[PDB]
């Protein structure tokens, strides 16, 4: 689909579930895919600091 | 083709020299003898290797039809000169000289590679040709003539880095630059480990890393070798895969001196069934014993070998005869003691060592200007 | 020589001595005759244009006698055009090696 | 991760202790420094050996 | 007497000196200078001047009448413009700028960083940049 | 007449063209293998060959901020998104 706001959330949550289940570089890559996707949301007033 | 041709010369390097170890050797030499159209080097083993199979008629027809597949077009070319270009065309010897190295021998390689050398004057043509002289330089292992064309490609073909002939500047730090001068050409020239992947001609990476970790811990003792082997990340993944690499690394740095004989013998047991079977530890073990000792005798200037009976290994008499070998022939700077049971060390001072060094170089330059004073002036 | 420095008197404006040329500014910035290498036919996606260059540059060089027999002049100037950076530079770099 | 973040802070804190309680002298016997660290002296010999090396 | 001879040459300076700039040298002890009087000459030089001071196109001193090379100046003399002198920092702190964290960090590594980590460029093959350009809407 | 001659047109490139242009302008680098360059070429629908050269600089720039002489796939995948963002004006 085209969606942007929810896709930042599910990549951020998958960045948890490999670090919580002990996988660094896959969680590092899934973090970075959420970084470049969050460059298109005009109002992340709470999701910014959640990502931060 | 020629990129999996690394295996055949290495397995041929493996077979005959262990005389007792020849059961599984002949079980896959038959894969290397009659398959892959491999022709020469076992007929020269006719009085070297075993009795034989009938390898004569089945393969002399297979060398013939495959030569007759090739020998017609190579010697004639004349085909696209019908439309009169340069009275020649460039499709003949640059495309079939590779068979003249793979299945054809070095004689068919040497006359073809120099024939296509003066054909095209590009470095990109001189790229692949010189690298074939060097790959066959491992094949028939004529390891003196192919020491030349490396430097002849270091001079003219090497103009830089910047991914290039760096493809086979993976012919400039594990075939020719560090062999039997090896104290520091493993040291200075192994600084880069910078890639991971196994492409279709990168057939050896993971076992290649087991080389460059067994030669890693050699260059520098502790002026931060520990970052490039433990804090390094691409080396971290393979020790996460391989425990024999990991435990042997983490024995040495973490100072588990007792498990060294375990961790050396596991390396030694790996060195029992390896192809390298002519000239061996031109660095390793009882230098790695003195590498273990140089860090152990450091920080302790009054040591007892009763403490050596459990911290490093057993055999109180075995350590005692071991250090008698090492001290007495100019290594391992210390002074062992009898029935007080002391291992005492002595060190040069910050000036006694340099006064010993300036007296050596001063005599060499004085002897030098002795001679040049009298060559001139009668 | 023309365009050459000289030493000149301040009173009688007489020549004393030919001063040397400092550099030759054309021949200091003489354009490089660097090695004609190709990256080969593997510029695919341009092969129609590659066939045009062979039939206008290589075919005069390789086959003079087709022009000598038929009696037609060989070309000497080819114009390339398009958007910049689409291989205006790097294609004629390659063709000079193929010949 | 309380595992890594404490232990690297813990193994930092040993020589943070040791630089003070070794400072006043030049030559000590090691059973006193095992007492001032309040620990067995076996790992202290291994920890101090890591410091000089 | 040769060291008495060097000192007695030194009356030739005496400070009514004019300033040119060194251009080129022909041979032993004869050169070309470009004066600040607009024209261009062919002069003689003293045997006293140490020859290590030459070719930055150095600022040089010349005689008035006879117009020879007499002295080599400090090289920063004929500049006619100065740097940020001693105290004219315009009183803008680094944290005074609000919210330019991409571009503040980018320019800061564009200037200060290749002073230290120069060879990391060549090992990658970056060929580090000489200059930087800035642009945008006015303000 | 006589002096110069036939003219040859150059179209905008394609996927197989930009992939070859990628391999030629990323040739003089110190890069790391284990990467899909064909995905990188197919993330660009209408990029020019000169824009490809700007990507290889930014990938080397992202390699510099890693303090690595490796050049990974993560560097290109952000650099393609950056240069096409710079190409987002018409």
């Amino acid at each position: 689909m085209d969606d942007k706001a929810l896709l930042v959330e599910v990549q951020l949550l998958e960045s948890k579930t490999y670090h919580a289940l002990s996988n660094l570089p896959k969680a590092r890559a899934a973090l970075t895919s959420a970084r470049t996707t969050a460059n298109a949301i005009y109002c992340p007033p709470k999701l910014q600091a959640t990502l931060d | 083709p020629k990129n999996p041709d690394l295996r055949i010369a290495q397995l041929r390097f493996l077979l005959s020299l262990p005389e007792h170890r020849g059961d599984a050797a002949v079980r896959d030499e038959l894969m290397a003898a009659v398959r892959d159209n491999n022709m020469a080097p076992y007929y020269e083993a006719l009085c070297k290797s075993l009795d034989w199979q009938i390898d004569v008629d089945l393969l002399n027809k297979m060398k013939k039809a495959n030569e007759d597949e090739l020998k017609r077009l190579d010697e004639e070319l004349e085909d696209a000169e019908k439309n009169l270009g340069e009275s020649e065309i460039r499709d003949a010897m640059m495309a079939k000289a590779e068979y003249l190295c793979r299945i054809g021998d070095k004689e068919g390689a040497l006359t073809a590679f120099r024939k296509t050398y003066d054909k095209t004057v590009a470095l990109g043509h001189r790229l692949d040709i010189v690298f074939y002289l060097l790959r066959i330089g491992l094949f028939y292992m004529d390891n003196d003539l192919i020491t030349r064309n490396t430097e002849k490609a270091k001079s003219l073909i090497e103009e830089g880095g910047d991914w290039d002939r760096r493809n086979r500047l993976k012919v400039y730090q594990g075939l020719y630059c560090v062999a039997i001068r090896d104290f520091k050409q493993a040291a200075e020239l192994f600084l880069d480990t910078v890639s991971t992947f196994t492409s279709y001609e990168l057939m050896d990476y993971k076992t290649f890393v087991t080389y460059t970790v067994y030669v890693s811990m050699i260059a520098l003792e502790r002026p931060d070798l520990r970052e490039k082997v433990i804090k390094g990340a691409e080396i971290l993944e393979v020790l996460h895969s391989l425990p024999a690499v990991r435990q042997y690394l983490f024995s040495l740095y973490e100072c588990r001196y007792s498990v060294f004989f375990q961790s050396l013998a596991v390396v030694e047991q790996e060195m029992k069934k390896d192809w390298l079977f002519a000239p061996h530890y031109r660095y390793y073990v009882r230098e790695m014993r003195i590498h273990a000792y140089s860090q152990l005798l450091e920080s302790y200037r009054s040591l007892t070998l009763g403490y050596m009976a459990e911290a490093f290994g057993v055999g109180v008499e075995f350590i005692d005869q071991e250090l008698s070998r090492f001290i007495a022939a100019g290594r391992l700077h210390c002074k062992i003691d009898k029935v007080n049971e002391i291992v005492e060390t002595n060190r040069p001072d910050s000036k006694n060592w340099q006064y010993q060094e300036t007296i050596k170089k001063g005599d060499l330059l004085l002897n030098r200007v002795q001679k040049l004073s009298r060559v001139i002036n009668m | 020589t023309p365009n050459c420095r000289v030493a000149l008197r301040n009173d009688s404006y007489t020549l004393h001595k030919i001063l040397p040329n400092k550099v030759d500014p054309l021949v200091s910035l003489m354009m490089v005759e660097k090695v004609p290498d190709s990256t080969y036919e593997m510029i695919g996606g341009l092969d129609k244009q590659i066939k045009e260059i062979k039939e206008v540059i290589e075919l005069p060089v390789k086959h003079p006698e087709l022009f000598e027999a038929l009696g037609i002049a060989q070309p000497k100037g080819v114009l390339l055009y398009g958007p910049p950076g689409t291989g205006k530079t790097l294609l004629a770099r390659a063709v000079a090696h193929h010949t | 991760i309380i595992s890594t973040h404490l232990a690297k802070l813990y193994d930092n804190l040993l020589e943070q202790n040791l630089i003070r309680v070794i400072e006043p002298f030049s030559r000590v016997q090691i059973e006193h420094i095992s007492s001032l660290i309040k620990l067995s002296k076996a790992d202290v010999e291994r920890k101090l050996s890591q410091m000089i090396l | 007497e040769f060291l008495h001879a060097q000192e007695e040459v030194k009356r030739i300076q005496s400070i009514p000196l004019v300033i040119g700039q060194f251009l080129e040298a022909v041979d032993q002890n004869t050169a070309i200078v470009g004066s600040t009087t607009g024209s261009n000459y062919y002069v003689r030089i003293l045997s006293t001047i140490d020859r290590e001071l030459l070719k930055p196109n150095a600022s040089v001193a010349l005689h008035k009448h006879s117009n020879a090379l007499v002295d080599v100046l400090p090289p920063e003399a004929d500049s006619s413009i100065m740097m940020l002198t001693s105290d004219q920092k315009p009183d803008v702190m680094y944290a005074d700028i609000g919210g330019m964290d991409i571009q503040k960090q980018e320019v800061r590594e564009a200037v200060e960083l290749p002073l230290t980590h120069f060879e990391l460029y060549k090992q990658i093959g970056i060929d580090p940049p000489r200059g930087v350009l800035m642009y945008g809407p006015p303000g | 007449p006589g002096r110069i001659d036939r003219k040859i047109e150059f179209p905008p490139p394609n996927e197989e063209a930009r992939l070859d242009i990628l391999k030629i302008h990323s040739r003089k680098m110190n890069l790391t293998r284990g990467i899909n360059l064909r995905k990188i070429a197919e993330l660009m629908p209408g990029a020019s060959g000169a824009e490809v050269k700007g990507v290889c600089t930014e990938a080397g720039m992202y390699a510099l901020r890693e303090r690595r002489v490796h050049v990974t796939q993560e560097d290109f995948e952000m650099a393609v998104a950056k240069v096409m963002q710079k190409d987002s004006e018409k």
